[PDB]
């Protein structure tokens, strides 16, 4: 199984910056992706950033491109989200996500933690 | 037994080396990417172990039946002395190459960055049980020198490991390459049977018969799913 | 190891007939009746050249373009013998005729890279 624990967040002013942290615990047969999703109140999930584990490619949502940066430590134990130039629309619960397969027989599984609140307001 | 027709013998050699190439070329893209990355993150560790079991088992059957006059005589004593050995040079070449490639992958898994990857209990359990059974069969066969019986167990083990590869699996270039090698290895056996006027090679090498058909049927099923059934 | 022993060589007039035989024997993992059998010939400083070949089933015969239609190959699997009936002989046909055999490949025997060879039988065609 995989356990993901989110850190960072709270409040920020428009134009400010916050760094998110996700501690990765456990093991799979194959790591597929590591990323961050977010949900604004009463809305749906929105993928913010993702690193493809087979290639190291980083992908971002268009609304956060150039402001947000996903990163990790050498051993794939922690994943970060550097939230810069914060906007009121960035307010949401942020969830760290990991996709990987427990075994060859069970396909890829999606794991996410309980999330951290990020609220941006003047 | 020797070839009767010159064109059928050449056809059998061309389809065999096509089967060798379409199934051996697919080992290099991952191996090159891993060395450049200095990591195995993204590779399924269960699949690497299951494939080492499969490729070593098939390699035992192919190398032994291809090169041992002793095991070849046992084959003749069972299916007929006028029978042609159902293992081609391309089968031997495919097997040795697939073991070396898988062994390089394992060495890369050992030296390179693994991340949070680890072989599952279910995969270790399948491998331990399969290798234990193969060791039971080696000791049963050793006093009576039952080498044809032993390598036929090894060939059935690759058929088991071939089912394990496709059944859970149930982009196009790799499917097309896999399907080509399955059809080319099947057609190779057909050409032999047509020329020799005997289907016994399908029974004497039931491992290749099933390896080819399991591949064809499943690749047809995947092509049917990705293009006809859903998208 | 398989021994191939030719017979029938000798002097013949141009336009005549000569029949060569080759007896195959030796300790083998596969029966010699399942071998490809054939004939090759050689002129002093020249490379050995294909003449005729016959599959173990007896249905596939192959000939060199120069002997096609005059030389007939046949075999007897109860005797392990291969024959070359040479009719319409020409002075150019004067050569040592070698029996050849292969336990598995008709391609290799036709290409001249067959496993077994006889010692040769000199065939002489007068005018």
């Amino acid at each position: 199984q995989v356990q993901l624990v989110e850190s960072g967040g709270g409040s920020a002013q428009p134009g400010g910056s916050l760094r998110l942290s996700c501690a990765v615990s456990g093991s799979v047969s194959e790591l597929n992706t590591m990323g961050w999703f977010r949900q604004a109140p009463g809305k749906q999930r929105e993928l913010v950033a993702r690193i493809t584990a087979t290639s190291d490619a980083t992908n971002y949502a268009d609304s956060v491109k150039g402001r947000f940066t996903i990163s990790r430590d050498n051993g794939w134990n922690t994943v970060y989200l550097q939230s810069n130039s914060l906007k009121p629309e960035d307010s949401a619960v942020y969830y760290c996500n990991v996709e990987g397969a427990p075994s060859w027989f069970s396909g890829i599984r999606s794991y996410w933690g309980q999330g951290t609140q990020v609220t941006v307001s003047s | 037994a020797s070839w009767n027709s010159i064109p059928l013998e050449i056809s059998y050699e061309i389809v065999g080396w096509i089967a060798f190439a379409s199934w051996s070329i697919s080992f290099y893209p991952q191996l090159i990417l891993n060395f450049r990355r200095r990591s195995v993150v993204g590779l399924n560790f269960d699949f690497v172990m299951l494939n080492l079991t499969k490729h070593s088992s098939y390699m035992i059957y192919n190398v032994c039946l291809y090169f041992s006059p002793v095991i070849q005589k046992q084959y003749f004593d069972t299916y007929g002395d006028k029978e042609m050995i159902p293992v081609a040079a391309n089968d031997v070449a495919f097997s040795i190459h697939a073991v070396v490639m898988t062994a390089v992958t394992l060495f890369q898994i050992f030296i390179y960055e693994r991340g949070p990857q680890k072989v599952s209990r279910l995969a270790i359990g399948i491998v331990v049980v399969v290798w234990g059974f193969a060791a039971i069969c080696f000791f049963i066969a050793l006093p009576t020198h039952s080498w044809l019986w032993l390598i036929s167990i090894f060939n059935s083990i690759q058929v088991f490991m071939t089912c394990v590869k496709y059944i859970p699996q149930a982009s196009i270039g790799n499917i097309l390459l896999d399907f080509t090698g399955g059809l080319a290895n099947y057609l190779q056996m057909v050409i032999q049977s047509i020329d020799q006027n005997s289907w016994k090679n399908f029974y004497g090498n039931m491992g290749k018969t099933l390896l080819s058909l399991i591949s064809i049927f499943f690749d047809i099923l995947f092509m049917f799913q990705h293009y006809v059934l859903y998208p | 190891q398989v021994q191939l022993v030719e017979s029938g060589g000798g002097l013949v007039q141009a336009g005549g007939s000569l029949r060569l035989s080759c007896a195959a024997s030796g300790r083998t993992i596969t029966p010699i009746s399942t071998y490809v059998m054939g004939w090759f010939r050689q002129d002093p400083g020249k490379e050995r050249e294909f003449v005729a070949s016959i599959s173990w089933n007896g249905a596939n015969t192959y000939y060199a373009d120069s002997v096609k239609g005059r030389f007939t190959i046949s075999r007897d699997n109860a005797k392990n013998t291969v024959y070359l009936q040479m009719n319409s002989l020409k002075p150019e046909d004067t050569a040592v005729y070698y029996c050849a055999a292969d336990p598995e490949s008709h391609v290799r025997l036709r290409l001249g890279v067959g496993a077994y060879w006889g010692r040769g039988t000199q065939v002489t065609v007068s005018s």
